[PDB]
């Protein structure tokens, strides 16, 4: 059988690889990692270095006591016993404010006070990491691509958790901090406002979801099936079109009658995953504050 | 009311969107031409954007597209029908003339270069202190092509520098010639290594590389092209 | 009309049935044996959905809807306004699918490239055949399949969903969405990374592979490398099908319950399903 290139056959190693300086400062960056052979049968084999920073310290350790929070509470519901941690792990949930508390911050520790402290190391984590994806692209000079579409998933977390519940006065429309109780607040917010198929940005949502496995599943197939004539190297093939770029485009010029070129596919590629959460921010976001019933809203379709 | 605005909006967002993505999906290979290389008299309904520039590290240059488009090759096939939308016959040894699958596309005859300006792509014997890493090492294995016949010896892997990577295998021939076999076309085994897409006469027409410490993304088109030719056109020479 | 570098690889060969035959293009599409075959799939299956439409008494794009056999039928034949055509517009679908995927291996063939794309269209349709034949028959009914219509198709969903209580349960769909997510977040970074480099702060030269290598290890401390994220985007696509396919063939087979009840299993270990506290205690 033909080598389909799924797998390497062969891997080689050099000295680590400690990347481009640009305006980079080397101070801040870490050594490399272990190289790890395993992941070298699919992916690169070396781990690291790792660019840290005051602002990187910070979404670390916010985001760490996002986690610990959480994990704190597990533990008393738990009543601190490992083998009853371990059993209900799933079942254990850092619950909002009651809407009596309205959006105050005047909710007891244990009824909603946790919430809105592990919420806040979230908000930092998350914002802080945000600030990175901008300021290590602009560091090696690179396009803000990352940040933007990064911004768009913000966008529905925010919604989620800050800008709806802001909007509907109460802390209590917020997402708990649990595995299965999440799941159980997705069913409910569903439930509440008269089905979500009816809702149609969560349609397009969904549309876009499907759509980037789908435009994944081709692209990804499609690098794979000219990376005999080197397509991967995708940045070389937009600056000096290559018999790869021209045997993609011509698979998908002949299967479906049009095509992209080897830059614009990842302008499709960008703009299908990032509408995903832009959609559905929206939806979500007229969810109660503007809709309170989606098939409601369906039957006058305004 | 708002979410019926809303929802109205991002139709017309998601037209416009459509429009910008399709046209800068335009930027090579338009205006669309007839089979004679003239430009064809129905181009569709999307017009082609203003051109953009890329600048070219190293002093190479910038490269604006949309621009005039030209083979800058001479294309060896010709029409087997009177009128549009038939294939075209190679005129001479496909394989030779880089028609059809074994095609290749005019690329700079200049190496790819790393971030640092250097050449991506080095043997491995140049290449300071790389190596084999994990899986079988093919240096030092036979050969063998389609018809089952050895085609010559494997005396390095070519690699990516900056990725780390196999990309080709170099491959000395009964003459002392060498080629280079893309790695994706071969198959490593415990005691050969074995091309379906060659039968073993097929290796001495293998495009040849000016220097032999240095590919050109000519080159390695040329090469690459040939190979992949040989599925349809070694076809006879394969082989249950 | 032909892209400017197009004629090169318009050679004859490739062609799977028929040999020169079917050799030839309409406009930009190849044909083929297998485009002849799609064609005759998809122009019978959408005469069909317009007959029923014709007995539903619609043409309205959003109402049409192609209903499978009621559950009564088993897995016989069923008249044809009362499932028959659904029966027989599956039978065109699957068709049409099976000759699409068949018409790219063709082109594949004529291009000299991978069969990774066809290969990959298969996953695909194989979960319409999980949701349409497999699970159908293991169940032993045609009407457990869903209905062809752009609004009715949801009702099943949403029917078959809550049959089994929050299907969010289902760990097999658990583990699908994950790679639906995944996949979409590296479908995004992806985008962004290439674009990223090749369009650099203004004035700016074209970034390298090695940029973008380099700003994912700032970043995360990680790059996948080139081919690793084109493998990997291929990699989660088709899990979260393949994923998306075991959920549902065993639903309604296998497990038919609740489905927020399979943890119990975890719950009820012997060395702590008694221990006082927690949730479940
Ligand atoms: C509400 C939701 C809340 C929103 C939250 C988050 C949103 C995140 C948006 C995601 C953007 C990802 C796309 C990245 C991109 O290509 O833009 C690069 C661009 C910067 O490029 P770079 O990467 O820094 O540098 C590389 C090159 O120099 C230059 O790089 P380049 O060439 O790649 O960029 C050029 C870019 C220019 O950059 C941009 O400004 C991108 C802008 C984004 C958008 C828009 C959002 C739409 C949401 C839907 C709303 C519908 C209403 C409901 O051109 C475009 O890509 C844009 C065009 C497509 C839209 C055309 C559309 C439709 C209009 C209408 C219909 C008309 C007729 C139909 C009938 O990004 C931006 O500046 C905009 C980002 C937002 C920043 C806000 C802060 C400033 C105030
Ligand atoms: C997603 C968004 C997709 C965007 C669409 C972009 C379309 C780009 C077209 C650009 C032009 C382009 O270069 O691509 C071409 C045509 O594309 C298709 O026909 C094929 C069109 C197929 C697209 C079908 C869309 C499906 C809708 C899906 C739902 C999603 C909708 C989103 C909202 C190339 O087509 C050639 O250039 C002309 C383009 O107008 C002309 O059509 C010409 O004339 C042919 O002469 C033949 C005579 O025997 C005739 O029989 C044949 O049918 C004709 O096409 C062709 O050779
Ligand atoms: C019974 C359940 C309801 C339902 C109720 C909901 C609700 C409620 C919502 C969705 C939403 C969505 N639904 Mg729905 N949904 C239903 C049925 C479906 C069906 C189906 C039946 O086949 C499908 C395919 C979908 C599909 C979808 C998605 C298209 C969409 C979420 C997109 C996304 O990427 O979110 C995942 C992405 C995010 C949440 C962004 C995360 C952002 C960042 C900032 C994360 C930070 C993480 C960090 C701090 C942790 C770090 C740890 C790391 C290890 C370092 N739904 C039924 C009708 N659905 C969402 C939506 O947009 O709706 C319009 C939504 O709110
Ligand atoms: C109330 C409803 C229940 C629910 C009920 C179910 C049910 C029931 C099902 C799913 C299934 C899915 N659900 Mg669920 N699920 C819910 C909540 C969600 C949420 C969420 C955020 O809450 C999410 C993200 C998901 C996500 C998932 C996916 C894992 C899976 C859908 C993708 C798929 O099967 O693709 C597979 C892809 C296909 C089937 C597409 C095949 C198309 C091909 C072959 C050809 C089409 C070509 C042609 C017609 C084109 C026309 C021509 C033009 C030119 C274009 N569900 C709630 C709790 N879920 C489904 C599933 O797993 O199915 C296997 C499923 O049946
Ligand atoms: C366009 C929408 C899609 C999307 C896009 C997207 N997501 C993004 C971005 C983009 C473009 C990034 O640039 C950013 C990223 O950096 O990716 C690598 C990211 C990201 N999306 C992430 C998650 C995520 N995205 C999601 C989905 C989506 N993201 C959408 C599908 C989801 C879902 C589907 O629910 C999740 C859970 C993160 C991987 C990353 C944002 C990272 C972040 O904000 O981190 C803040 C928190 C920390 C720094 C610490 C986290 C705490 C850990 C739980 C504890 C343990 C880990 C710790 C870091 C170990 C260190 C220990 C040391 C002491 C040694
Ligand atoms: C496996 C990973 C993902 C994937 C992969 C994938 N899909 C693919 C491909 C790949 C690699 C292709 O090569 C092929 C393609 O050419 O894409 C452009 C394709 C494709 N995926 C498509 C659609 C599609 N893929 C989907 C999803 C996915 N595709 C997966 C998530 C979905 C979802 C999620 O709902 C849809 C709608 C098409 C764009 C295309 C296949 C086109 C095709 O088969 O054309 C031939 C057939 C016709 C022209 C029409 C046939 C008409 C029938 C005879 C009658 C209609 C019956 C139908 C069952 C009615 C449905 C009604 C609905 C309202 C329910
Ligand atoms: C790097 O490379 C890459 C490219 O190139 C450089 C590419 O182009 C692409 C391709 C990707 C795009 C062009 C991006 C946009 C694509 C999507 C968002 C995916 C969804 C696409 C659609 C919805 C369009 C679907 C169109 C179809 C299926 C054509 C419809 C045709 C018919 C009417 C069928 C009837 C019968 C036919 C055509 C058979 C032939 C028979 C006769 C003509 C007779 C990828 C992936 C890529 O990675
Ligand atoms: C959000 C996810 C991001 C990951 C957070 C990575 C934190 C790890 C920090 C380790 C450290 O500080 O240095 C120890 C160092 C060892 O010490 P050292 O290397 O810093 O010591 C030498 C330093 N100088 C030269 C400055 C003196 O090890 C590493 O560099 C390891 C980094 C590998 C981390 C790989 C994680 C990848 C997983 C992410 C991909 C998935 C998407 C998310
Ligand atoms: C073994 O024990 C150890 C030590 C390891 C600890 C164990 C850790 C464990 C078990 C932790 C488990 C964590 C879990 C299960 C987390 C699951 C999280 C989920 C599922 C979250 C899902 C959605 C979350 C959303 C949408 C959150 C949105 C949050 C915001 C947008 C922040 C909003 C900000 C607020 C409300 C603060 C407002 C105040 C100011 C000043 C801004
Ligand atoms: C990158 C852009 C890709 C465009 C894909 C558009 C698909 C539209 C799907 C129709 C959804 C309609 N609905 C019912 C949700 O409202
Ligand atoms: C089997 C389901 C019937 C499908 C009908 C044919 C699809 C037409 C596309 C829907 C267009 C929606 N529109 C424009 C009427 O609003
Ligand atoms: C916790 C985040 C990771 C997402 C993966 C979803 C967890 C579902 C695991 C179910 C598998 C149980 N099983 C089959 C091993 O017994
Ligand atoms: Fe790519």
């Amino acid at each position: 059988a033909e080598y389909q290139n799924i797998f390497s056959q062969v891997q080689v190693r050099g000295p680590a690889d400690l990347g481009m300086t640009e305006d980079v400062n080397l101070a801040n960056r870490s050594g490399v990692g272990p190289f790890s052979t395993l992941l070298g049968w699919f992916g690169n084999a070396q781990l690291g270095p790792i660019y840290l920073g005051s602002l990187g310290v910070l979404s670390l350790f916010s985001g760490l006591m996002w986690f610990f929070t959480i994990g704190i509470w597990f533990w008393y519901q738990a009543g601190w016993n490992p083998a009853v941690f371990l059993r209900d792990l799933f079942f254990f949930s850092l619950e909002p404010p009651a809407p009596e508390y309205g959006l105050s911050f005047a909710a007891p520790l244990k009824e909603g006070g946790l919430w809105l402290i592990a919420s806040f190391f979230m908000f930092v984590a998350v914002w802080s990491w945000w600030g990175r994806t901008y300021l290590r692209a602009q560091a090696l000079g690179m396009g803000k691509h990352t940040a933007w579409a990064f911004l768009s998933a913000i966008w529905l977390w925010m919604v989620l958790g800050f800008i709806r519940p802001i909007l509907m006065g109460s802390w209590s429309e917020a997402v708990p901090y649990g595995i299965f109780s999440h799941l159980d607040w997705t069913n409910n917010f569903s439930l509440v406002h008269g089905n979500l198929f009816y809702n149609p940005f969560h349609g397009l949502s969904i549309a876009f979801l499907y759509g980037s496995a789908l435009l994944f599943a081709m692209h990804g197939a499609t690098i794979l099936a000219v990376s005999r004539f080197g397509g991967e190297r995708e940045l070389e093939q937009i600056a000096d079109r290559g018999t790869a770029a021209e045997r993609a485009a011509l698979f998908w010029r002949w299967t479906m009658g049009f095509n992209a070129t080897m830059e614009g596919i990842h302008r499709w590629a960008i703009w299908m995953a990032v509408l995903v959460t832009l959609t559905g921010g929206i939806g979500i976001l007229l969810s109660g504050t503007v809709v309170d019933n989606w098939y409601v809203w369906g039957q006058n379709h305004g | 009311d708002l979410a019926s605005l809303a929802i109205y909006s991002f139709w017309i967002f998601l037209a416009g969107l459509i429009y910008y993505l399709q046209t800068e999906n335009m930027r090579e290979g338009y205006p669309l031409e007839n089979e004679d290389g003239t430009p064809a008299a129905n181009q569709g309904p999307f017009p082609l954007p203003k051109p953009k520039t890329f600048i070219l590290p190293h002093g190479r240059g910038t490269l604006t597209v949309p621009g005039p488009e030209s083979e800058d090759r001479p294309i060896a096939l010709a029409r087997t029908a009177v009128s549009e939308g038939f294939p075209h016959a190679p005129t001479g040894d496909p394989m030779k003339d880089g028609v059809g699958p074994a095609s290749w596309v005019a690329r700079r005859d200049l190496p790819e270069l790393d971030g640092h300006g250097h050449n991506k792509i080095k043997p491995m014997k140049a290449a300071a202190g790389f190596h084999v890493s994990a899986g079988k090492n093919p240096i030092g294995l036979p050969v063998r092509g389609c018809d089952l016949e050895i085609a010559g010896k494997v005396v390095d892997i070519w690699v990516d520098i900056p990725e780390q990577m196999a990309r080709f295998l170099e491959v000395e021939l009964k003459d002392g010639s060498t080629r280079l076999l893309p790695m994706q076309m071969v198959k490593v085994q415990s005691n050969r290594v074995h091309v379906n897409a060659l039968s073993s006469d097929l290796f001495a027409g293998i495009p040849t590389i000016k220097s032999p410490t240095e590919v050109t993304l000519l080159e390695e088109d040329k090469i690459c092209g040939y190979v992949a030719g040989g599925l349809m056109y070694a076809a006879p020479k394969r082989k249950s | 009309a032909l892209l400017s570098f197009e004629r090169k690889y318009r050679v004859p060969g490739g062609t799977l049935v028929g040999g020169n035959l079917f050799d030839f293009w309409v406009g930009p599409f190849y044909v083929g044996f297998f485009g002849v075959a799609t064609f005759f799939f998809a122009a019978l299956g959408i005469i069909l959905i317009a007959w029923s439409a014709v007995l539903q008494g619609t043409w309205n794009p959003q109402l049409i809807s192609v209903y499978p056999p009621a559950l009564e039928y088993g897995l016989g034949g069923a008249p044809l306004a009362k499932g028959g055509l659904w029966q027989i517009i599956t039978i065109c679908a699957t068709g049409a699918f099976v000759s699409w995927a068949l018409r790219e291996v063709e082109i594949c063939r004529k291009l000299g490239i991978g069969y990774h794309i066809p290969f990959a269209f298969a996953f695909a349709i194989l979960a319409y055949l999980t949701l349409v034949l497999f699970r159908p028959v293991m169940m032993g009914a045609w009407g457990y399949a869903f209905p062809y219509g752009i609004w009715t198709h949801l009702d099943w969903v949403s029917n078959t969903g809550y049959t089994y209580g929050n299907f969010h349960y289902n760990p097999a769909h658990m583990i699908a969405i994950s790679f639906f997510f995944t996949n979409a977040l590296a479908l995004a970074l992806h985008g962004a990374l290439v674009l990223s480099a090749a369009n650099p702060e203004k004035g700016k030269e074209m970034r390298t592979p090695d940029h973008e290598d380099t700003f994912f290890r700032d970043l995360v401390g990680y790059s996948i490398g080139t081919l690793g994220i084109h493998r990997l985007g291929l990699l989660l696509s088709l899990s979260a099908v393949f994923f998306s396919a075991l959920c549902m063939i065993i639903t309604g087979t296998i497990w038919f319950d609740q489905w927020v009840d399979w943890w119990q299993w975890w719950v009820k270990l012997p060395w702590w399903a008694n221990i006082p506290g927690g949730i479940n205690g």
